[PDB]
């Protein structure tokens, strides 16, 4: 789950994931088109009364 | 029409596919190539019935 | 041949994997050169085998390519299948279908698993052409870099990084390297992988700048 856009990230041509600290899925490349696409959750946070 | 190993000289890594078939020795008496005392051929068949 | 020695001098690292990662030092275990080794340099004017210890790193770095096509066969006759991997300027073929060669193989220009002939288009086609051959669970992984040189006394106090360029599947007990040669004054290095843990420094591009050897001195302990 998350947004997708266009990112300036300099994939070398046999890379196409991108890993995070924790392990999560930063950055995918498009198995149809080779493009690259960042991954970044939406809008979150607490909230307080 | 099958037949099984008994044994090899040591043990088998995985993944891994056995064609070389020789008289094996257990002992110091070569065997020449004829399977007499302490000589064994490491391929017996199933006698499926 | 001639049997020289030269140290690495922190030479022979690649890419561990198909990741992009930015600005992180990351810690890694796999066979790598290890730092400041003793490998050896063949000056080719005549010719055995060599023993594959688990990855060759390859450093030829004069022009022409009189010593490409590398075999990597278990026995070079009959009875147990030989492994063909001959490297050309026009096609290379992969290829375990037993064949025949002598006790000094090489290519003369004057069975099971047959065919499976791959095109190396990038292959096709100063010349420090830095090789790493490996055989992890019956894979072929081949990583390349091409770097200039100021001067081709030795291999130079710098850094590279290297490519992976192809997947091939055998899956046999390949245990002697071979070399060919085109025979109708060579120098190359020769170097040993070896199960080392490395410290992965990448820049903000993405690219390996600087590593550790986390197992040479005690203060490349501390700094792993
Ligand atoms: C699959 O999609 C890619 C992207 O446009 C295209 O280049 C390729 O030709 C397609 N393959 C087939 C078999 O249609
Ligand atoms: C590499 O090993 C050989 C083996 O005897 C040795 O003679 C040579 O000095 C070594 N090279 C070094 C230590 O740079
Ligand atoms: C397979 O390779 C290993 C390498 O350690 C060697 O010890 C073994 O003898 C080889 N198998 C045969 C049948 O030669
Ligand atoms: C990353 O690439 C750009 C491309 O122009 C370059 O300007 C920059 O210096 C590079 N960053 C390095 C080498 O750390």
């Amino acid at each position: 789950t998350g947004v997708l856009t266009e990112s300036n990230k300099k994939f070398l041509p046999f890379q196409q994931f991108g890993r995070d600290i924790a392990d999560t899925t930063d950055a995918v490349r498009d198995p149809q088109t080779l493009e690259i696409l960042d991954i970044t959750p939406c809008s979150f946070g607490g909230v307080s009364v | 029409n099958y037949l099984y190993r008994l044994l090899r000289k040591s043990k088998l890594k995985p993944f891994e596919r056995d064609i070389s078939t020789e008289i094996y020795q257990a002992g110091n008496k070569p065997c020449n190539g004829v399977a007499g005392p302490n000589c064994y051929s490491p391929l017996q068949s199933y006698g499926f019935r | 041949r001639t049997q020289s020695y030269t140290n690495s001098f922190t030479r022979g690292v690649y890419y561990p994997d198909k990741v992009f990662r930015s600005s992180v030092l990351h810690s890694t275990h796999d066979l790598f050169l290890p730092f400041f080794s003793n490998v050896t340099w063949f000056h080719a004017i005549h010719n055995p085998a060599l023993p594959f210890n688990d990855g060759v790193y390859f450093a030829s770095t004069e022009k022409s390519n009189i010593i490409r096509g590398w075999i990597f066969g278990t026995t070079l006759d009959s009875k147990t299948q030989s492994l063909l991997i001959v490297n050309n300027a026009t096609n290379v073929v992969i290829k375990v279908c037993e064949f025949q060669f002598c006790n000094d193989p090489f290519l003369d220009v004057y069975a099971n698993n047959c065919t499976f002939e791959y095109v190396s288009q990038p292959f096709l086609m100063k010349n420090l052409r830095e090789f790493v051959f490996k055989n992890i669970d019956g894979y072929f992984k081949i990583y390349s870099k091409h770097t200039p040189i100021n001067l081709e006394r030795d291999l130079p106090q710098g850094f590279s990084a290297l490519e992976p360029l192809v997947d091939l599947p055998i899956g046999i007990n390949i245990t002697r390297f071979q070399t060919l040669l085109a025979l109708h004054a060579a120098a190359y290095y020769v170097g040993y992988l070896q199960p080392r843990t490395f410290l992965l420094k990448y820049n903000e591009n993405g690219t390996i700048t600087d590593a550790v050897d986390c197992a040479l001195d005690p203060l490349s302990e501390t700094k792993c």
